[PDB]
RNA sequence: AAGGAGGUAUUCAUGUU
RNA sequence: GCUUGAGUCUCGUAGAGGGGGGUAGAAUUCCAGGUGUAGCGGUGAAAUGCGUAGAGAUCUGGAGGAAUACCGGUGGCGAAGGCGGCCCCCUGGACGAAGACUGACGCUCAGGUGCGAAAGCGUGGGGAGCAAACAGGAUUAGAUACCCUGGUAGUCCACGCCGUAAACGAUGUCGACUUGGAGGUUGUGCCCUUGAGGCGUGGCUUCCGGAGCUAACGCGUUAAGUCGACCGCCUGGGGAGUAC
């Protein structure tokens, strides 16, 4: 699987950069697991707390549904 | 001192004054020896939601060191002035100067 | 083998390998143990209905490229195609269907127009050049392979790219309106996309106007258009400019409301 | 807890150099300072078990240090208490 | 903590000894020292030495005679939570005489049958079997 | 799940994905938890408890491979 | 719901979709 | 005296550790409207119940309380109880690298002191959902239950009580020693990073397992092997963790 973030020596992850994390939410708009992904746990948990605070800052929708 | 990620996005009908709060806010800080060290007015920006029935807001972007006296009134000012819709800061360990991904 | 297989691409080789398929991403090859790719225009080389003799049966597998990384070779049926379009396209980069003011062969729908090859060259073009609705795929015309209409626009007959575009030869829309429609008549129209700082209503085929957020609502300063009207919804607006040079059309909602 | 300047600061007053940060008047020292200060926070954060268990294992290695000090040296432990305002 | 270094010293032979280690280290004092050359001279470990200046490190090389080990037990039998001393009169015989009781005496530390022979009593460090 | 019909595509067509693209975002599964409360007990008792059977099954799995059975 | 296949499962260009 | 146990300082790292304050989105409920009309709801099947004073459904707005899907993991942090949205403020511990410093300053601990799920208690708040008691409907020979429709205390907050749990690893704390394997997690050093590689060295952690221990089950370097220090407890079952 391999993770995209150990190869490209990316220390955090960062909730500004609305490409890199739109590969890892879903359709639906959820945080897609890292046994899919091949994200190591450590980049795991800097991705999610990206992703929520995009969600908060209306960067990334919070589900499918409410648009 | 310490470092702060603020982001605060602006009704979009209120476009004309986020020049104006720019140099009001970063007068505020830098009177309070502050150093911004990053400022990037990324513009009217499609909201992924609708918020308060309010599509495509005006998104700002501020990185600054500054006493954490000074960035308290910061806040403080956005919860009051009925134009920013929302407000993030966000405590950094150390200064960012490199240009965002949303500027280009 | 794939050794062998990519010193046979150096070749030049035309051999008989198993065509890996017909897919949205082109064609796919199959060269004892080498999987092709190669374009929709360079897939294969049979222009038909069912090109499975070029990918999906055993066809011409081309020398179109060697990728480690891609596992990849150029799958595509040549030794048929290009190598007569030398002249061809010779002849085409000479004349280009009357330089451009042709006929097409259709090719496929893109993300981004409508390509119609040449035998020798091949051209896009935009989707709304020849319609004026807010458009994401025209390609509703023709099938694949279908003959369109272009005027030549952007040629580059040095890397075999063409562009033309579909608006040399339509009655300009905005001529007719600028001897029919005088700033300050009101019309109604179709909002087409809509925006923080404007919302755009097409009022008539291909004439898209942007109506401002400061003049959805006079009294209300502060209201999203989002909020006042729907995407589609339509909306009499009174034309207050017309900018022929600009292709732009200021529309006013202020002067429903009062001041 | 205790900022850089703020050791820098102590371990001079109370280490005869810069670099003796192991003396016990210098280990008493700072761990009454780090202790003066979170008065203040204890004072509003009453609830606050967690960092409080933090706050008596400094009060208890102080009495530690203290008593080592008494038993070993007799007059540095006076001028020391004497110095930093403890009692006993 | 450490409380008890000869116990130490005894669980590292008997350790090794169960493990068919060739030798075991410990670090080094001098009372470690004296139960090492009494345990030698009754052919019990191999050989032992000491190396370090500052921090000595005392290193024994066990002994197996056929394949099995020589010590066959090594109890600690005075200890910090309660010390043994015996009267000339009342010295222990470990396996009816075919053990060794190191006894430290006023004269130094030996064994049982030594410290007899000399008329002395002292404190009993380990039985050895 | 929001399918958007496609061109020419067969309403059979466009059902089987509407259905497979449900089962990816797994709404049934979750409706089916929330029906009633579980005390956090339950859960982590439950959670623990097939942990433990699928590390079992892939071990005894991994050791089948060793042996022959005729 | 029933069966089959692959695994403890994916790398499998992106694009297209 | 000494520096190896125990501490201090220097630079970083990871973390649902704690306290306070804000905020976001989804959802449940209620309220007010629009469209709309005869059922809804519930069950093994029904009934109670709600609905022509227009329910349920659907759309719009509002109010309010409580909890944070996905991430999420025999993952992490905490002495234990326990801790899960995001942001800020105050604050505790752990670990790693190299170096400097103190010079046994240590371990254990009766009594004592403090923390300690849930239920409960006092005083005042707040109350959407859930729900002892209770009311009704069924089931049943009976049904003071399981099932259904409701529903109060309580669950939430602030400040005090309470001091208890299968508060469990049913395994007291500290230290030393003794064959291995596959992993997780968090540091760090080196080599060709040739491209997620190779080679080491620390902390914590899951599962197999050897010798040895285990009535046996098992346990096994995180022991329940081998040892030492100190404290807690046990002495047939019931009576009884009861009486006084
Ligand atoms: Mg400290
Ligand atoms: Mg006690
Ligand atoms: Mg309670
Ligand atoms: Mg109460
Ligand atoms: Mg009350
Ligand atoms: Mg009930
Ligand atoms: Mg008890
Ligand atoms: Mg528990
Ligand atoms: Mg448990
Ligand atoms: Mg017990
Ligand atoms: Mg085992
Ligand atoms: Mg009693």
């Amino acid at each position: 699987k391999f993770c995209r973030f150990t190869a490209e020596g990316v220390q955090e992850i960062d909730y500004k950069d609305i490409a890199t994390l739109k590969n890892y939410i879903t359709e639906s708009g959820k945080i897609v697991p890292s046994r899919i992904t091949g994200t190591r746990a450590k980049y795991q948990r800097q991705l999610a707390r990206a992703i929520k605070r995009a969600r908060y800052l209306s960067l990334l929708p919070y589900t499918d549904r409410h648009q | 001192m310490r470092h702060y990620e603020i982001v605060f996005m602006v009704h979009p009908d209120q476009s004309e004054q986020v020049p104006g709060m720019i140099e009001r806010y970063t007068a505020a800080i830098t009177g309070a020896e502050g150093k911004i060290h990053r400022l990037e007015d990324w513009g009217r920006r499609q909201l992924a939601y609708p918020i308060n029935k309010l599509h495509k807001a005006h998104y700002v972007l501020m990185n600054v060191e500054a006493p954490q006296e000074v960035i308290d009134e910061l806040e403080t000012t956005f919860r009051f002035n009925d134009a920013v819709i929302r407000s993030m800061v966000m405590r950094t360990k150390h200064a960012v100067t490199e240009a965002s991904p949303m500027v280009k | 083998a794939w050794i062998t297989l990519e010193k046979a691409y150096e070749d030049a080789e035309t051999v008989t390998g198993v065509i890996n398929g017909k897919v949205k991403g082109g064609f796919t090859v199959e060269l004892n143990g080498i999987r092709a790719f190669l374009p929709g225009s360079l897939v294969d080389v049979r222009p038909v209905r069912d090109t499975l003799h070029l990918e999906g049966k055993e066809l011409e597998f081309k020398v179109i490229k060697l990728d480690q990384k891609r596992n990849n070779v150029v799958v595509s049926r040549r030794a048929v195609i290009e190598s007569e379009n030398s002249a061809e396209r010779d002849q085409l980069l000479e004349n280009l269907q009357e330089g451009m003011e042709v006929k097409g062969i259709v090719k496929n729908l893109t993300d981004y127009g409508a390509f119609v090859d040449l035998g020798g060259v091949d051209g896009l073009l935009h989707i709304t050049d020849m319609a004026w609705k807010r458009v994401k795929h025209p390609s509703e015309i023709v099938n694949v392979g279908d003959e369109i209409t272009v005027k030549v626009l952007k040629f580059d007959r040095e890397r075999t790219r063409v562009s033309l575009g579909l608006k040399q030869l339509g009655e300009d829309p905005w001529v007719a309106i600028a001897k029919r429609y005088p700033e300050g008549t009101k019309l109604t129209g179709r909002v087409t996309n809509l925006t923080d700082y404007g919302c755009f209503v097409e009022i008539e085929e291909g004439v898209e106007g942007l109506v401002h957020v400061s003049e959805m609502d006079w009294t209300n300063k502060n209201i999203h258009p989002s909020k006042v009207v729907n995407v589609g919804d339509v909306v009499e607006v009174m034309v207050l400019d017309i900018d022929e040079e600009r292709r732009r059309i200021s529309l006013g909602l202020k002067q429903c409301k009062a001041n | 807890s205790l900022s850089t300047e703020a050791t820098a600061k102590i371990v001079s007053e109370f280490g005869r150099d810069a670099n003796d940060t192991g003396s016990t008047e210098v280990q008493v020292a700072l761990l009454t300072a780090q202790i003066n200060h979170l008065q203040g926070h204890f004072a509003e954060h009453k609830k606050d078990h967690h960092s409080r268990r933090g706050l008596l294992r400094m009060v208890s290695q102080r009495r530690k240090l203290l008593d080592y000090l008494k038993r070993k040296d007799v007059a540095r432990y006076t001028q020391l208490i004497e110095r930093l305002g403890l009692r006993r | 903590s450490m409380q008890d270094p000869i116990a130490d010293m005894l669980t590292r032979i008997r350790n090794g000894q169960a493990a068919n280690k060739a030798a075991v280290t410990m670090p080094s004092s001098k009372l470690k020292v004296a139960i090492a050359n009494v345990l030698k001279e009754e052919g019990f470990i191999e050989d032992f030495k000491v190396e370090g200046d500052t921090k000595p490190e005392l290193e024994l090389t066990l002994k197996y005679f056929q394949g099995k080990a020589v010590v066959e037990s090594i109890q600690r039998v005075s200890r910090p939570g309660l010390r043994i001393y015996k009267r000339k009169d009342e010295l222990p015989k470990v396996m009816a005489g075919l053990g060794i009781a190191v006894v430290s005496t006023s004269k130094g530390v030996m064994t049982d049958r030594a410290a007899r022979q000399a008329g002395l009593g002292g404190e009993i460090i380990c039985y050895v079997a | 799940p929001v399918i958007k019909v496609r061109e020419n595509e067969p309403f059979d067509v466009a059902l089987r994905r509407f259905k497979r693209s449900c089962e990816k975002a797994g709404v049934l599964a979750e409706v089916r938890r929330r029906e009633f409360y579980e005390k956090p007990t339950t859960e982590r008792k439950r959670a623990k408890a097939s942990a433990v059977k699928r590390h079992a099954k892939k071990l005894a799995r991994e050791n089948a491979r060793r042996t022959r059975l005729y």
